[PDB]
């Protein structure tokens, strides 16, 4: 399924397949 | 694109936050519409590789913020 992953930012969601 | 401005209020971190995590809670196929909101509503989104996206509430608009809002909390549902 997708994935998800925040980074250093104050509210960055990096989403991916 | 807009027809309205005025009723697209600003996002404050602080719902951002409750939403980032709620968005990633949701199931997979929640996720898939999700992200969609703002593949399409980001003009920059649509990569040569659309399996994968780049959400920075930094850059991001009100508008997309608070979109992914109105559909993690219809779906996850609170009242």
């Amino acid at each position: 399924t997708w994935r998800v992953q925040r980074s250093q930012n104050p509210l960055k969601i990096r989403l991916t397949r | 694109e807009s027809e309205e401005e005025d009723k697209c209020k600003p996002m404050s971190y602080e719902e951002k936050r409750q939403l980032s995590l709620d968005i990633n809670k949701l199931p997979g196929e929640k996720l898939g519409r999700v992200v969609h909101i703002i593949q399409s509503r980001e003009p920059s989104l649509k990569n040569s590789n659309p399996d994968e996206i780049e959400i920075d509430f930094e850059t991001l608009k009100p508008s997309t913020l608070r979109e992914l809002e109105r559909y993690v909390t219809s779906c996850l549902r609170k009242k």
